[PDB]
């Protein structure tokens, strides 16, 4: 509902004769998930570049983002207090827990604050709506004071999230084509609006 | 009676009854009652402990401005009269006494006010009003108002907890003492700051005690 | 309401809660039929007990090994002792098979006919060779301490803790197996090494567990 | 009523009829009645055994020192044959024990002197023969049973302590105590050994190894030397 413009030229939100994964509930759920991700990912992909450009951090860090280890062929970094795989493992287990229990919520609503979980159930009761359980943690501050403001905030969230998806794709395409850093491309196109461009990058 | 934020609700059980109730439990732990009581008890424990610990660290670093308390655990850094004692005997005495007194207060928790009498000098018995308040002989001046008293207590106690943890982290990172670090920030506030000092910590990496080397630690991979 | 191994999903039909450790875990429906289910109950019990044995034996021998007491490592103790003494593989194997066959076929025909074993067809005995439950033959001998005949609640709790520790022991014995077959080493030794450096002494560096 | 843990609650079958009881069965062993009788009987037997043994070891070390009580087995010499000693012991004690067992299984069934029919023990409970066995009693059976069980359990503790102290020091307990007094701090197992993730230390056993009597050459292993710290 939030952030619609009547724009669905392909027209998939059609709620009739639906099923499987193609169902507006799950679809917009995936949209908001992607929005939040892309926001985080853009913030991350940028941060260390400018952070070392200002020189506030030791030049040991601030390598370009695609070299931190995710693709060793793209260059690896070392100094992490443990091995990439040894970290990857605990990453597996933590994300397994979080994602699985969120999914159990969405599939059997409200049914994920019942099994004894160290008292960590009252918060997982949340709303009856995925992507918006709220509750004491997931809405830490009682935000949405005026419900008008609440819809306003949902709108702003979807706006920024779509912007973030676009920006992440931008980072990908620039870093593959020009091979430099994102802030690098920025500094360049600043230096030459004309002579620092994909036209120049041809 | 305020809450912890302008424009927030307090959950129901955080009503304004336990001293220092700012109605704050974003992780929803004050749900079951027995758990809540146990946690309040442990809160009193930690508060009074950290108060003691800051008091110690500070007084010692002041009176003897040479200790580097972080090392005060030096089997060798021990005052003259008892300076190189057998850790065996020391730990023996200490562990025994603490096991006893701790089990006593644990029994208290199990059944409130059931061990008030002195099990030997039964003509001695302590009046305990509430869970975790021995009182009586545990309060010689007996000044117990009492409400704002307990509030003051928990307030300054949480202050002490956070302050002690901060002291310890300052030690780990800069290897200096609290007064030393403050005097250094005096020398230059721009200098002598965690921005400069961060990314490395001053661990001696598992020093060797009389018997063996106890594995030591840093709180994060700074090194 | 019982803690379901998969928090959120309801238990299947046959999985009810009457038995010990009924966390609702049979995603393959292997226990729909009650015959087969009682059967696999007895199987799980005997296996858990064997695993508890094996873990205890291995761990004690391994401690005796690390300490300077000449005790060999488990995967060799057999050959080393049989060559040490004047033992014969055939005679040992055959006596073992004799005695185990006897006791085990007696348990078998008990499961078949639930009562015909304390029928005095033995030497003179009865009230001990008669079962109490499916795989719970507590009489004066199999429960000589006599806890099965007191405080049924405590007894239920004991069944629970028994099956819990049995599952744990099964998993741990398989642990030992993989530990050794991978590190070509002693289990307790691998333990000491991972203690020495968990960050680097682990399967992530064992270069076999993760084949990369 | 006293309880081993003041402020707690006793179990169900544990009531307070038996002498020297303090509601101590945190594992509810005393569920069944016949088992309970058996266990009380065995406790009494062990208690009296340990009392006799600890008193004997003490007075023996006092009067004839430099003869290791743990070593009287080998160090003993007797003109009588060891085979003879073991045979007479086995026989006569087999008799007394089987008589007491016949009593327990069939109570009050053998309380007559089967030769001197004139002589006959009066009926009584189990573990309490009395009669000629109790010909001299200052005070009350009530307190006396209590003192009996108390001293018996204490003697069990004392005996096992002697065993461990001899396995760790090989000394007479009296001299070991002199040692502990001489050094308050060092004469402690804490001062003697410890365990930490870094490493483990255990003090060395004092009994050497297999000792050779007349050809037998008894193998003498330590009691689970492996886990001593
Ligand atoms: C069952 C009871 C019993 C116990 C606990 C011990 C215990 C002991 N005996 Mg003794 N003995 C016992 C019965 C007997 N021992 C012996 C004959 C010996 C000998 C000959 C030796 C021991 C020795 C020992 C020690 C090591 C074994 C240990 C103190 C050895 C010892 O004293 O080592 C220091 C030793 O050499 N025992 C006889 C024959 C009368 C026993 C008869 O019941
Ligand atoms: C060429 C083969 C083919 C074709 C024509 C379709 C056709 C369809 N699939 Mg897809 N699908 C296929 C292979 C194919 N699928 C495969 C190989 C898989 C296994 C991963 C799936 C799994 C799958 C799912 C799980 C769903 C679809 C859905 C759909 C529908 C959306 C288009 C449509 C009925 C959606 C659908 O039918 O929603 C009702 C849907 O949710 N498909
Ligand atoms: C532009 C940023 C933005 C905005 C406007 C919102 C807006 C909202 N979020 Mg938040 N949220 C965001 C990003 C954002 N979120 C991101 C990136 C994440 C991922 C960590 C989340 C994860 C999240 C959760 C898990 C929940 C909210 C919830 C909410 C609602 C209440 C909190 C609030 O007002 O904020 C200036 C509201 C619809 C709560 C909600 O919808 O409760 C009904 C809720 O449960 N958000
Ligand atoms: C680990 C130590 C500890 C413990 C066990 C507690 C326990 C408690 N705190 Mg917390 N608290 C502590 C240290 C601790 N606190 C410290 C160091 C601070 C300073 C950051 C605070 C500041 C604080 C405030 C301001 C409030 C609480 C409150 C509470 C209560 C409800 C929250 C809860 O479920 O806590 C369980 C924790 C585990 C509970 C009795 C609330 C209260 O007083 O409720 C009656 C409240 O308003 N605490
Ligand atoms: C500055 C903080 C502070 C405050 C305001 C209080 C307040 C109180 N304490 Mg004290 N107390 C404190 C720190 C504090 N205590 C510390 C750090 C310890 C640890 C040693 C204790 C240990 C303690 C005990 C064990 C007892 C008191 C008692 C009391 C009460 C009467 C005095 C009152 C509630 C007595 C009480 O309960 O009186 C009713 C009492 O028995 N306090
Ligand atoms: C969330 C962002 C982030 C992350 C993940 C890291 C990660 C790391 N930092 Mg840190 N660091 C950051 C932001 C971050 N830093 C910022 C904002 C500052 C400025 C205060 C620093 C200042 C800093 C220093 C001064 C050092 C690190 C160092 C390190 C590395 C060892 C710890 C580690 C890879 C250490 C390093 O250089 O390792 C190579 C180190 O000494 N960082
Ligand atoms: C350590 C866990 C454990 C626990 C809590 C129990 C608990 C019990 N066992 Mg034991 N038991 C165990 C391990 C355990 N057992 C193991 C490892 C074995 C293999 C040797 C056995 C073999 C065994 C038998 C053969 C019998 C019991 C019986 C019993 C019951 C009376 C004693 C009780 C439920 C008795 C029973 O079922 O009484 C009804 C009985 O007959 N157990
Ligand atoms: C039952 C519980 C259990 C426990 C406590 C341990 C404990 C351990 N395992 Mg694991 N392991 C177990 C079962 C267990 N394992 C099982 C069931 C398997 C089969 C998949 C394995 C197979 C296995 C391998 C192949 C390796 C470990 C290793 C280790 C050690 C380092 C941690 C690690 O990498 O993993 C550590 C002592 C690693 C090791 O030896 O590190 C020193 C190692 O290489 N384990
Ligand atoms: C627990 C039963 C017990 C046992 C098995 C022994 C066994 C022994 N005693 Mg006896 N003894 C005991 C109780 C026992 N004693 C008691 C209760 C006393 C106290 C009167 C003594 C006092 C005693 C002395 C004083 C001596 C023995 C001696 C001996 C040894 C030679 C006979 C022999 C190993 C003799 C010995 O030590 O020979 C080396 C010896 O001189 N015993």
């Amino acid at each position: 509902l939030p952030g619609d413009f009547g724009f669905d030229p392909l027209g998939l939100l059609d709620p009739v004769n639906s099923g499987g994964f193609i169902e507006p509930k799950w679809l917009q759920y995936s949209e908001v998930i992607h929005a939040r991700w892309a926001m985080l990912g853009a913030a991350g992909c940028i941060a260390p570049e400018v952070l070392g450009a200002a020189g506030l951090i030791p030049d040991a860090t601030n390598i370009k983002w695609f070299e931190s280890g995710v693709i060793p062929p793209a260059g690896s970094y070392n100094g992490y207090w443990a091995d990439p795989y040894t970290i990857f493992f605990v990453e597996i287990v933590a994300m397994q827990f979080a994602e699985l229990r969120r999914l159990q919520d969405f599939r059997y609503p409200g049914s994920m604050g019942q099994q004894y979980f160290l008292g960590l159930e009252a918060i997982f009761k949340g709303s009856g709506d995925a992507a918006y359980p709220g509750g004491p943690f997931f809405n830490l501050f009682n935000l949405g004071k005026t419900e008008a403001a609440m819809k306003e905030l949902k709108l702003k969230e979807i706006k920024n999230g779509r912007l973030a998806m676009l920006a992440m794709l931008g980072y990908g395409a620039q870093a593959v084509m020009t091979g430099k850093g994102p802030f690098q491309n920025l500094v360049e196109h600043l230096a030459d609006p004309v002579n620092n461009n994909i036209l120049t990058n041809f | 009676r305020k809450l912890w934020a302008p424009g927030v609700v307090a959950p129901e059980y955080l009503k304004g009854d336990l001293a220092g109730d700012y109605g704050w439990d974003p992780l929803g732990l004050g749900a079951d009652p027995t758990a809540l009581k146990w946690y309040r008890q442990s809160e009193l424990q930690h508060a009074r402990w950290a108060m003691l610990g800051v008091a110690g660290v500070l007084v010692q670093e002041i009176v003897k401005p040479d200790v580097y308390f972080y090392e005060a655990g030096l089997p060798q850094n021990l005052p003259e009269p008892f300076t190189n004692i057998n850790m065996g005997g020391l730990l023996a005495w200490e562990f025994i006494l603490m096991h006893w007194v701790e089990v006593r207060r644990w029994q208290d928790y199990k059944n409130f006010g059931s061990v008030n009498e002195d099990p030997i000098f039964k003509g001695n018995k302590v009046p305990n009003p509430e869970m975790g308040y021995p009182g009586g002989i545990f309060d010689p001046f007996g000044f117990s108002n009492l409400k704002e008293l307990q509030t003051k207590e928990i307030k300054n106690g949480r202050l002490a907890m956070i302050a002690y943890m901060a002291f310890i982290l300052q030690a780990q990172a800069t290897g200096k003492g609290p007064l030393a670090a403050l005097s250094a920030h005096l020398s230059n506030p721009f200098g002598n700051n965690i921005l400069k000092n961060i990314g490395t910590c001053t661990v001696p990496h598992s020093v060797d005690v009389q018997g063996l080397t106890i594995p030591l630690t840093c709180l994060w991979p700074g090194s | 309401v019982r803690p379901v191994w998969f928090p959120g999903n309801p238990p299947p039909a046959h999985l009810d809660g009457s038995l010990a450790g009924d966390y609702g875990f049979d995603p393959l429906f292997l226990g729909q039929e009650p015959q087969t289910l009682k059967w696999y109950v007895q199987a799980e019990l005997v296996h858990g007990r064997f695993a508890m044995l094996g873990a205890a034996g291995i761990i004690l021998t391994s401690i005796g090994a690390k300490v300077g007491l000449g005790f060999p490592e488990w995967y060799d103790a057999g050959k080393v002792v049989v060559e040490k003494n004047n033992i014969d593989f055939p005679t040992l194997m055959v006596i073992q098979f004799y005695l185990m066959g006897w006791a085990e076929t007696k348990r078998w025909y008990d499961f078949k006919n639930p009562g015909s074993q304390a029928d005095g067809s033995f030497l003179g005995f009865t009230e001990e060779f008669k079962g109490l439950e499916n795989g719970y033959p507590g009489g004066r001998f199999f429960d000589p301490m006599g806890l099965s005949r007191g405080d049924a609640a405590k007894y239920q709790e004991y069944k629970q803790k028994e099956v819990k520790n049995g599952r744990l022991a099964m998993i741990a014995c398989l642990g030992f197996a993989a530990q050794y077959a991978a590190t070509g080493k002693g289990p307790l030794d691998n333990l000491a090494d991972h203690l020495a450096d968990p960050n680097h002494v682990n399967f992530a560096t064992n270069g076999v567990s993760i084949p990369i | 009523r006293p309880l081993w843990l003041p402020g707690s609650t006793p179990p169900a079958h544990l009531k307070g009829d038996l002498p020297g009881d303090f509601g101590f069965d945190p594992l509810g062993l005393g569920a069944n009645a016949e088992s309970l009788k058996w266990f009380k009987e065995s406790e009494l037997v062990h208690s009296r055994w340990a009392m006799a043994a600890v008193a004997g070891i003490l007075v023996q070390e006092i009067v004839r020192p430099d003869v290791f009580w743990y070593n009287a087995g080998k160090e003993v010499e007797s003109p009588l044959g060891p085979l003879g000693l073991l045979a007479v012991e086995f026989f006569l004690m087999h008799w007394v024990e089987v008589r007491r067992w016949q009593d327990l299984r069939k109570p009050g069934s053998v309380d007559q002197d089967p030769i001197f029919s004139q002589y006959k023990l009066p009926p009584h409970e189990v573990g309490y023969p009395g009669g000629v066995f109790a010909p001299f009693i200052p005070g009350d059976l009530a307190e006396l049973k209590v003192k009996e069980i108390k001293n018996g359990r204490l003697a069990m503790l004392a005996f096992v302590g002697f065993v461990m102290a001899a396995q760790v020091t090989g000394k007479g307990p009296i001299a070991a105590l002199q040692e502990h007094l001489a050094d308050p701090w060092g004469t402690t197992i804490f001062s003697k050994a410890a365990v930490v993730p870094g490493q483990a230390v255990a003090p060395p056993c004092k009994i050497p190894a297999s000792v050779s009597y007349k050809g037998i050459e008894i193998p003498t292993p330590c009691f689970l030397q492996g886990l001593w710290p």
